[PDB]
């Protein structure tokens, strides 16, 4: 299954999961891609912010679905 | 040095004594740093004279040491329950310090962020905790897109403004994405303006601006903040960065707040 | 656009920018300017080292901002 992860600058991050896969694994394949660590990453689908212990498929996240990524403001 | 976990410190003349300050190299530590700072710059921890380097652990360790040392206002012997939480919870977020801490500013005002453990921990050292993100008023279309809300809700309201059919939350999401955009470095004028009246004098205090944390004070009515980049280790007339614009383009000074050169 | 570059001696350094920019490019322009070798420039923003890999944009450098150059530690 193929998803995309759009930020607020535009860019769009395209990703290769199954619905089984935790958005935790999910947050994981986006530090892979992108360098955020995970416990920066807030995920946005259907106006609800996704919680790392549910799946993909609890979220009713099929192919082709876009989710948001926004980032948690941390001062290094 | 070069190692995260390592910092080479700075020896500065700060009102009458030799004072250490410790320098940045990479970024993460920011938070551990402004806080630490201040507690040496009040002589609350000391370090051997002409120690140089200095690790994470140990700035953990001194740092654990002063706020399980705290005592509750009340000082009553009764009750305090919520005191002890406060201090737990602060204990827990603490490694945080060093590797980036969190924070949710509103832009209604220089101390607004949303109240969570990672606030907790300036509050219970009694070291204020200022941003200068502020909407301006001038700007009546974004005080009311913007609102009360923090920054994590506001960019959730972005997406929700850019999908919905109600063509007035569009435009509000539009305003609010615009706020974000030109405003980006986090500080506007109306919040430095803001910021500098609140401030108090001779006062330290922490300064959130730009991802990052800095130990700042008030100084005959003008903001300044500590230089802590190792670029400038050897500079000992650099140590108070001026705060008067948003742009960046700042006055060095010595620890005394006099104005420095290098030339 | 247009970004300023401020040395310890008082000298300001003037460089066209875009937000896209890494800050390898732009120590670049700097060498481009003057003699500095880009591994002997640290460039700083509001009191925070810019590391290189990472873009203005970034930083959330905007136009006719003032950076800070000095000397590497590595
Ligand atoms: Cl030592
Ligand atoms: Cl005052
Ligand atoms: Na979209
Ligand atoms: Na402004
Ligand atoms: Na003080
Ligand atoms: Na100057």
């Amino acid at each position: 299954m193929q998803i995309f992860v759009k930020t607020l600058t535009g860019k769009t991050i395209t990703l290769e999961v199954e619905p089984s896969d935790t958005i935790e694994n999910v947050k994981a394949k986006i530090q892979d891609k992108e360098g955020i660590p995970p416990d920066q990453q807030r995920l946005i689908f259907a106006g609800k912010q996704l919680e790392d212990g549910r799946t993909l498929s609890d979220y009713n996240i099929q192919k082709e679905s876009t989710l948001h990524l926004v980032l948690r403001l941390r001062g290094g | 040095e070069m190692e995260p976990d390592f910092y080479c410190v700075k020896w500065i003349p700060w009102k009458g004594e030799q004072t250490p300050i410790i320098t940045q190299s990479t970024n993460g530590p920011a938070a551990l740093l402004a806080i630490m700072n201040i507690l040496f710059l009040q002589w609350k921890v000391k370090l051997p004279p002409q120690k140089e380097v200095i690790t994470s652990d140990e700035l953990m360790a001194h740092l654990g040491n002063c706020l399980l040392s705290i005592k509750p206002q009340e000082k009553s012997e009764g009750l305090q329950l919520n005191f002890q939480q406060n201090v737990d919870d602060a204990m827990t977020v603490l490694p945080k310090l060093a590797t980036g801490l969190d924070v949710n500013v509103r832009f209604t005002g220089v101390s607004d962020f949303e109240y969570t453990p990672e606030c907790s921990v300036f509050d219970l050292l009694g070291i204020p905790l200022y941003h200068g993100w502020l909407v301006d008023p001038q700007s009546p279309e974004a005080v009311r897109a913007v609102g009360k809300l923090s920054y994590n809700q506001l960019v959730e309201r972005i997406i929700t403004c850019k999908h919905s059919s109600d063509t007035n939350l569009v435009t509000e999401g539009l305003i609010a994405e615009q706020f974000l955009e030109t405003t980006a470095a986090q500080l506007t004028y109306h919040g430095l303006c803001e910021l500098t009246a609140a401030a108090k004098e001779g006062e330290l205090s922490v300064f959130f601006r730009n991802n990052h944390f800095s130990t700042m004070t008030k100084h005959k009515s003008h903001l300044y903040l500590l230089v802590t980049d190792q670029g400038f280790l050897q500079e000992e007339q650099v140590v108070w960065e001026s705060l008067h614009n948003v742009d960046g383009d700042s006055c060095f000074c010595d620890s005394d707040f006099h104005l420095s050169h290098s030339l």
